[PDB]
């Protein structure tokens, strides 16, 4: 197999009225529902309003599509709820180099709190 | 509920007419009265608080419970004790030969500072103060006098005076300071105040401070009946990086309540809220709305929270608004209860006659403290004890409320004086129904 | 008070 590929988008998600984070939760959960048996999706927070969306796939094309679809599901839900959505990084393949620049910046953000 | 030894507060039973600064329901979990620590550098301010409370904490807050042994056989002053906010409301006595339980009398918060600005603008309601005075130094030291003038100005009557560091200082020298203090308070609002010798380091006579906190400082009046108002003094994003989605949490607003009671599940709004800039640069403000998810005072969970202490409010609000103290300066409260939002103020104002470590001019640069909001402000017009200011950031505030003024002296900010608001100019809030 | 007025005007 073209040994499994890790693919990631950075997404900026927000809501500034009544339902606040319970709206943002719901969006990002709709995102998770776009996961596939051969391709789970994981969303983890970077630092608000930015979050990290990751998947493992045997083909780039299939994974990049899955994330790019889930991104839309999310945008619809937060925009449905008077909230905001932005894409900080359209889904690339993740080099583990890129992954260390994340993991280091997450420790930076722990220290900034 | 998270602390089963403490008061089971209950919103079904709460009658806010029946609350008093001593209601066990409340006092079991949160402080109800605030005691400022004031002095001079290294006079032991924070260290006294650390001694009374156990706590290690621009302002800073530390709660302490205060107990009396329910034994007639107690020698004075050791009837009194203090402990951390989470400690049980009764415990059996330490003192050998004495018998019975210490019982909780009072629960207080110490409002520690590096202070003058916060005092004069009323951002920290102080119900009382501890004036610390180091024996190894004379009376007054500069900040000691400056603070006492600040006390006079704030009209705080109830005071205790602490001669600290008596472990270093021989009795002859100790008493030689005593008259300096007495003379320094004579002719001032502190004139009647008790003087107590203590060591914060060795925790000598702390029981006395507790005794006199129970006895000299009366139960202050409170406004429990109005719809609440809180000043956001800290705000937090509680979510640690990596956060999975179900485990995402609200942004948390921390402040001192001035009136009313916050209740879990109450609906709230925040002013001025989100600030936005129109086509013509004209300011526009959208109040943030939310629901109280949870309440904290230090490690104690609450179902209702009442003035005194620093109270943490969990909310629905997106953390992006709370993170790294972004909401500090905001006012929080029940919906429709909050004050008007202002951009310009006419004020009556008074300055420090001493050039401590001169009067206004037009378009002069100021930094101005209103509630917890340090904002830029700039002068519009002038008279001998009245004038006008335009504000960089909009504020939520009340006509009559105290505000404090700073100038960029020696190229950095120092306070110069204060004033009351007498009139002002407001933004219409823009609310999407 | 004179004390306050020595520090205020
Ligand atoms: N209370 C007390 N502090 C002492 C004594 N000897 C030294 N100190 C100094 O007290 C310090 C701890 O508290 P301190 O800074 O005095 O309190 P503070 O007035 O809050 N300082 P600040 O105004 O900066 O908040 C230590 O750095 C210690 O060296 C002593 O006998 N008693």
């Amino acid at each position: 197999t073209p040994q499994a590929v890790k693919i990631r988008a950075d997404i900026e998600v927000a809501c500034y009225g009544y339902e606040g984070i319970d709206a943002v939760k719901e969006a990002l959960r709709a995102g998770l529902n776009c996961s596939t048996e051969n391709m789970p999706i994981k969303i983890n927070l970077i630092a608000p309003p930015r979050y990290v969306m990751t998947t493992t796939t045997l083909e780039r094309t299939e994974g990049l599509s899955v994330l790019s679809q889930a991104m839309a599901v999310i945008k619809e839900k937060i925009e449905e709820k008077r909230g905001v959505f932005n894409v900080q990084m359209e889904p690339k393949v993740v080099t583990d180099t890129d992954e260390t620049e994340l993991a280091r910046q997450m420790e930076r953000l722990e220290r900034e709190n | 509920l998270g602390q089963p030894h403490l008061s089971r507060q209950d919103l079904t039973t709460l009658d806010v007419t029946k609350l008093t600064p001593l209601s066990h329901e409340v006092i079991s979990r949160q402080a109800t009265i605030n005691i400022g620590t004031i002095g001079h550098v290294a006079h032991g301010k924070s260290t006294v608080v650390k001694a009374i409370s156990g706590v290690h904490t621009k302002l800073g807050y530390a709660n302490a419970k205060i107990y009396k042994l329910d034994d007639p056989s107690c020698p004075r002053p050791e009837c009194y004790r203090s402990c951390g906010s989470s400690t049980p409301d009764e415990f059996p006595t330490d003192i050998p030969g004495t018998k019975g339980n210490f019982k909780l009398v009072r629960h207080v918060s110490f409002v520690d500072c590096p202070l003058m600005a916060t005092m004069l603008n009323g951002a920290a309601v102080m119900d009382a103060a501890l004036l610390l005075i180091a024996g190894n130094e004379s009376c007054p030291q500069p900040q000691t006098s400056e603070h006492l003038a600040a006390i006079e100005i704030m009209k705080l009557k109830h005071i205790l005076i602490l001669q600290n560091k008596i472990d270093l200082v021989k009795e002859s020298q100790a008493k030689e300071q005593y008259e300096q203090i007495l003379a320094f308070v004579q002719g001032t609002v502190a004139e009647g105040a008790p003087i107590i010798p203590i060591s914060a380091q060795l925790k000598y006579n702390i029981e006395v401070v507790c005794e006199y906190i129970v006895k000299k400082i009366p139960v202050p009046p409170r406004d429990f009946t109005s719809e609440p108002r809180l000043i956001v003094i800290r705000s937090f994003d509680v979510n640690k990086p990596g956060c999975e989605v179900d485990d995402l949490k609200g942004g948390v607003a921390g402040g001192s309540i001035l009136k009313g009671v916050l209740k879990v599940g109450q609906e709230i709004e925040v002013r001025p809220g989100i600030v936005s800039k129109d086509s013509e640069g004209k300011l526009m403000c959208k109040p943030i709305f939310s629901k109280i998810v949870s309440l904290f005072a230090e490690h104690n969970d609450l179902q209702y929270a009442a003035p005194g202490g620093l109270i943490g409010v969990g909310t629905k609000i997106d953390p992006t608004l709370c993170r790294a103290d972004r909401m500090v300066g905001q006012v929080l409260g029940a919906v429709g209860a909050l004050p008007e939002i202002f951009t310009e103020l006419e004020i009556s104002y008074f300055l420090l006659r001493r050039l401590l470590g001169q009067k206004l001019s037009k378009n002069e640069v100021l930094m101005v403290n209103i509630g917890s909001l340090s904002t830029g402000g700039r002068v519009s017009a002038v008279k001998a004890d009245l004038g006008k200011i335009v504000l960089t950031n909009p504020v939520c505030t009340e006509v009559g409320e105290k505000i404090a003024l700073s100038r960029r002296v020696e190229k950095h900010w120092r306070l110069i004086g204060w004033g009351q608001i007498r009139r002002g100019v407001t933004i219409k809030p823009t609310v999407d129904d | 008070s004179a004390f306050l007025k020595a520090w205020v005007y």
